[PDB]
């Protein structure tokens, strides 16, 4: 099993940024899949979490600007960035949500830097 | 907890012209929306309920249409009366009913 | 709607000791959300254990965590150069909360 | 895959106690129902009694209830059913089978049978 | 003619787990809604699309009784237009309910010391429940692309998971005995009227 | 002709009380259904209360347990009894006269409402 | 309550049809009749639940047919090793959990 993340880059402030999160022996569209990420300096940070059936949902610091989208064809999870911010920056990790035993497949995340 | 979102927030218009204000909901609420007017000090008034039926005893000129989480209320041609801010609620939700956050009709 | 406080901050210990990190919650919460994590440097987090006691899968039998209710503990029974790292409790409300992280060091 | 294996049994003298232990693997032996199907020689199959995942909600049969007792332990995965006041009909060989169903809307189908046990009642 | 049977749905002495959720019928009897009311128990009345001070005048064909046990702190999924763990794999109302929904408190009814392990909900599924269905099932549910027979290992995981109600636990974590009268009206004539 | 004189208001200690009324004319009054509409600078229109024709009150998440309504067939007042007041519940109050339409509910006739102040 | 099975003794060469009957009042609940295989000597397992399906590790020559009060299991060419004693159980509800009776089958 493993977890690829694509997209990071740099982005000027107020701009849009695409990531992705490509999966290969678990399936993108059947799990709960969740965006946690790492500011540096600081833990952990809950992002967004979408259920198996298509529910979303978010973290209050970032309601309205995110969206997370997914695509069965490709099995791979996305993320949308509107309206970034400069405290956005750190680094994204996708994972895999199983509630009662927790998430046990990461990847190893995709850095995104704005300034 | 049923949000209610009203806009625009002003909307001024010459004597005889066309008002319109537009209610929106949180969620799809159907058809359960009552609206009403708020003289400046004075007590509010109930104009049309369900969005479609007019109240016993109001002018003509005002009129009703939307559904889903979409109303609009259509006056024809505004009177130096119809200044007042005006509020949608809905009915929808039971017992606690949760008003608008209200437009202010100004006259130019 | 869910604060986790692990004291504290920081533990410095030597290697072959038994440690003793906490997670405290605000509220009472049920044990059955309760999973803790591994992070060494540069590195994705790793499962430890999930619930209060049981051990995840392929995790070594060094760390046995313990409690219910609000206070809650992990223990290591035998530190081993590879046990030096950041570890985080992780609950479960309506949305995953994460604590401020605890890491272990050296003497 | 599900393990199902069955200890104790023998020749006792009627009048006296006996208890058996189905010890189980596989699965994870707190969310799924347990049985017990003896059968007498070339005569044919009959249930006994049933455990819920709690240990509380036992469903004996109607020729057994009186001195039987189903017990379940969730800290050590092993399935019980102590014998009392043995008659000579009781002589039989003892299955410990799981429940595939939700226990709530429906209950009974067996989907894993272990093995069996033969218990002897003379002197 | 007799009073409707809201005397033993309100007071049964076992509750049904959220998953295989009882249902009742209830016809052609003169209703009596006093029970609900002066009650100063009940934690939660909210009616939809019916006023609850104007039960006593309205004609209903078929009223329809549902009864749970649910965590205290996600009662407010019981609503049309939510979204949750229970609202898309457990229960379901459509966005045109017409009914009354009630929950109160079973601190101590259901609950005992070392933990009630008795209800249990549904914990994994592929899409969305449809409204008014109840799906039960005891397949395992396949996580990834390899299919699973029967096994329980890495990516095979049970569909039902139970709950860790105890006598010492928060208010929001508490378990809940909430009860959904789906004042449904039909195209057919109606039979039953007030 | 329906009026709604509601008296009653003034200022009041914090955590004090009051027993403010809503007297009506021009109609039967056990028939009909009672609410309280306040409305406030910040949040503007409000349901606080109600009470129904067979003894049933229904109250705000923040409302319950605090104020309580009441009726009097007799003499024709409406009453809201507060208890435990706090700071931020400065407001003018309305009682409103519930009418029906089939499923739907709305307010007919409003009254005119008195000043609240916590000092 | 009772479940009955006629012919408790079928004369079948190899391969070729083979059919088999678990008829009994007091239909069934919903679907709720069982199958079970008894090889001699061993512990019986399951081939067909709910009257028309297939368990973990049946093959596909094993079908089941049936609704109501007379329900119907259905084998094709006979592998030699499908000739034993099969048993058919009501399920679903209450303390009535029952047992038919044997229904081995012949060689020649
Ligand atoms: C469930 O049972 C309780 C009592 O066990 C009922 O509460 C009683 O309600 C009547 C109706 O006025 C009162 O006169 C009694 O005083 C109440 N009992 C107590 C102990 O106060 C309750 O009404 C029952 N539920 C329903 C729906 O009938």
């Amino acid at each position: 099993v493993q977890l690829v993340e694509s997209g990071g880059g740099l982005v000027q402030p107020g701009g849009s940024l695409r990531l992705s999160c490509a999966a290969s022996g678990i399936t993108v569209s059947s799990n709960y899949m969740n965006w946690v990420r790492q500011a540096p300096g600081k833990g952990l940070e809950w992002v967004s979490l979408i259920y198996s059936g298509g529910s979303t949902y978010y973290a209050d610091s970032v309601k309205g600007r995110f969206t997370i989208s997914r695509d069965n064809s490709k099995n791979t999870l996305y993320l949308q960035m509107n309206s970034l911010r400069a405290e956005d920056t750190a680094v994204y990790h996708c994972a895999r949500d199983l509630v009662v035993y927790g998430m046990d497949v990461w990847g190893q995340g995709t850095t995104v830097t704005v300034s | 907890d049923i949000q209610m979102t009203q806009s625009p927030s002003s909307l001024s218009a010459a004597v005889g012209d066309r008002v319109t204000i537009t209610c929106r909901a949180s969620q799809s609420i159907g058809s359960y929306l009552n609206w009403y007017q708020q003289k400046p000090g004075k007590a509010p008034k109930l104009l049309i309920y369900a969005a479609s039926s007019l109240q016993s005893g109001v002018p003509s000129r005002f009129s009703g249409s939307g559904s889903g989480t979409d109303f609009t209320l259509t006056i024809s041609s505004l009177q130096p009366e119809d200044f007042a801010i005006y509020y949608c609620q809905q009915s929808y939700v039971s017992p606690t009913y949760t008003f608008g956050p209200g437009t202010k009709v100004d006259i130019k | 709607e869910i604060v986790l406080t692990q004291s504290p901050g920081t533990l410095s210990l030597s290697p072959g000791e038994r440690a003793t990190l906490s997670c405290r919650a605000s509220q009472s919460v049920s044990s059955s959300y309760l999973a803790w994590y591994q992070q060494k440097p540069g590195q994705a987090p790793r499962l430890l254990i999930y619930g209060a006691s049981s051990r995840a899968t392929g995790i070594p039998d060094r760390f046995s965590g313990s409690g219910s209710g609000t206070d809650f503990t992990l223990t290591i029974s035998r530190l081993e150069p590879e046990d030096f790292a950041v570890y985080y409790c992780q609950q479960y409300g309506s949305s995953p909360t994460f604590g401020q992280g605890t890491k272990l060091e050296i003497k | 895959q599900v393990q199902l294996v069955e200890s104790g049994g023998g020749v006792v003298q009627p009048g006296r106690s006996l208890r058996l232990s189905c010890a189980a693997s596989g699965f994870t032996f707190s969310s799924y129902g347990m049985h017990w199907v003896r059968q007498a020689p070339g005569k044919g199959l009959e249930w006994v009694a049933l455990i819920w995942f709690d240990g509380s909600n036992k469903y004996y049969a109607d020729s057994v209830k009186g001195r039987f007792t189903i017990s379940r332990d969730n800290s050590k995965n092993t399935l019980y059913l102590q014998m009392n006041s043995l008659r000579a009909e009781d002589t039989a060989v003892y299955y410990c089978a799981r429940d595939g169903l939700d226990l709530e809307w429906l209950f009974g189908l067996f989907d894993y049978w272990g093995q069996g046990t033969l218990v002897t009642v003379s002197s | 003619t007799n009073l409707c049977p809201f005397g033993e749905v309100f007071n049964a002495t076992r509750f049904a787990s959220v998953y295989a959720w009882n249902r009742k019928r209830i016809s052609n009897c003169v209703a009596d809604y006093s029970v609900l009311y002066n009650s100063a128990s009940f934690s939660t009345f909210k009616c939809y699309g019916v006023s609850p001070t104007k039960l006593n005048d309205l004609c209903f064909t078929n009223v329809y009784a549902d009864s749970f046990v649910i965590r205290g702190d996600e009662v407010r999924q019981i609503a049309p237009g939510q979204t949750g763990k229970i609202a898309d794999y457990n229960y379901k109302l459509p966005d045109d309910f017409t009914g009354c929904v009630i929950a109160w408190n079973s601190n101590n009814l259901d609950s005992k010391v070392g933990g009630n392990y008795n209800y249990r909900y549904r914990l994994f599924r592929k899409s969305n429940l449809k409204p008014f269905e109840r799906d039960i099932s005891t397949e395992i549910y396949q996580a990834g692309s390899k299919p699973c027979n029967g096994v329980e290992g890495f990516n095979c995981y049970f569909p039902l998971q139970s709950y860790g109600f105890q006598p010492t636990n928060g208010v929001g974590y508490q378990p809940y005995r909430v009860v959904v009268l789906s004042f449904e009206l039909l195209h057919a004539p109606a039979t039953v009227c007030g | 002709e329906v009026q709604l004189v509601e008296s009653g208001g003034g200022l009041v200690q914090p955590g004090g009380s009051l027993r403010l009324s809503c007297a009506a004319s021009g109609f039967t009054f056990s028939s009909y259904d009672m609410h309280w509409v306040r409305q406030t600078t910040g949040k503007g229109l409000e349901w606080v209360s109600t009470i129904g024709t067979a003894g049933d009150t229904y109250y705000p998440d923040s409302v319950k347990g605090r104020f309580t309504i009441s009726r009097e067939d007799a003499k024709n007042s409406l009453y809201l009894q507060m208890n435990s007041l706090r700071a931020g519940d400065t407001a003018v109050y309305y009682c409103a006269r519930g009418d029906s339409s089939g499923y739907y509910y709305y307010f007919d006739y409003w009254g005119q409402g008195t000043l609240l102040t916590v000092s």
